[PDB]
């Protein structure tokens, strides 16, 4: 029951409590961001689906959208507007308004998980083990940010679950699957499956580089070998023994 | 300390299950990136190995019996031995096309 | 005035893109060999296979 306007997104699925940057290529969405900045600095970030229409339908969105808070909104000089976003919560869609912007009516998900010290703590520790081993073969983000956004500073497993689902390079739907579900433990099991599959990509790419390196050494070795000593045979003739 | 030893044994068993879920799917995701990268690069957008991979699709869809397919497998070994523009290679390509 | 090596430095600008075309030709040659480098421990360069 949060009556606030909606900024639709194309390829970014902004999860709750996610520090990220959003660029807006529209005008109705630009006026939605400006009217939300005038009204108590609160946005909704509901992404669209498979191939994207530049004017999104209210029924072309997904099941769960994300409540957001506006940090600032500066204008890039080419025409587009960069919106720096921080998110708060997630809201299930019921029915939206098709009058130029999009209006969120509108729900909330107040569902913490159960069995916290027995079964969810082991699940959160497995998420911590996979996320700790993730950047050791990923190496495209900051390790100190991974340690600062852990259990040791952020206690909430919903915020931690959205942050461990944000830090991969997935598609438009598999971020939305961890956005959608009210049961936090099934989202934690699914992001264990997704981080296992990402680490099975990244350790495989490390074995691709560590597989090609010794046969490139063999390649330059054999290349120097056959250009050396096919060419040592010409000095034995000494004029090639009367031009062969 | 006996409770600490039991907690460390349970944590070692849980981390061993995590590393088993790593390795047992890692050893097949090695295979799927091996097959998609041999399908990609040897044409480089041309996909030259899809020409010699539609025949292998015919092997693992209708080249089922093992002494039948062993001859086609070492014919596939012979297929990358010579260049496929030589006059002998007509008989070799016609051989497994007629077999498959 | 121009035929007395005015276009020789433009011929060196032509040779600059010859060295660039050399760089993507060596890139394609290196790419074709590194996929064979993946193939050597895929199994094509072992004792049992071909």
């Amino acid at each position: 029951r949060l009556e606030l306007p909606v900024l639709p997104l194309r390829n970014t699925v902004v999860l709750p409590h996610t520090t990220t940057g959003v660029d807006v290529g529209r005008l109705k969405s630009k006026r939605a961001v400006e009217e939300a900045l005038s009204a108590d600095r609160l946005l909704f970030l509901v992404t669209q689906k498979d191939p994207e229409v530049d004017d999104p339908a209210p029924e072309d969105l997904y099941a769960v959208g994300t409540l957001a808070v506006v940090k600032q909104a500066m204008r890039l000089p080419d025409g587009t507007l960069q919106v720096m976003v921080e998110a708060r919560s997630r809201a299930r869609l019921l029915s939206y308004v098709a009058a130029p912007y999009l209006r969120a009516v509108g729900e909330a998900i107040p569902e913490p998980p159960l069995k916290d010290p027995e079964l969810a703590r082991v699940l959160v520790n497995e998420v911590q083990e996979a996320f700790e081993r993730y950047l050791q073969n990923h190496k495209t983000l900051r390790l100190d940010r991974y340690q600062q956004e852990a259990v040791k500073s952020t206690r909430d497993p919903a915020i931690l679950a959205d942050l461990v689902a944000h830090h991969a390079t997935w598609t438009l739907e598999e971020k939305q699957t961890i956005l959608e579900t009210p049961e936090v433990e099934e989202r934690l099991k699914r992001v264990l499956a997704l981080l296992l599959r990402d680490l099975e990509r990244f350790e495989l790419d490390k074995k691709i580089a560590a597989r090609v390196k010794e046969q490139m050494d063999q390649n330059q070795r054999e290349y120097y070998l056959r250009e050396q000593m096919k060419a040592i045979q010409k000095e034995l003739g000494g004029g090639e023994d009367f031009l062969t | 300390l006996l409770r600490d030893l039991e907690r460390f044994e349970l944590d070692k068993k849980i981390a061993a299950r995590v590393k088993e879920q790593m390795d047992q799917n890692q050893r097949e995701y090695y295979l799927r990136e091996q097959m998609k990268a041999i399908q990609k690069e040897l044409g480089g957008g041309e996909d030259f190995l899809t020409e010699i991979e539609e025949l292998r699709e015919r092997i693992e869809k209708k080249g089922m019996p093992e002494p039948v397919k062993e001859k086609a497998l070492k014919e596939l070994k012979r297929l990358e031995r010579m260049q496929p523009g030589s006059p002998e290679a007509t008989v070799s390509r016609t051989y497994l096309d007629w077999l498959l």
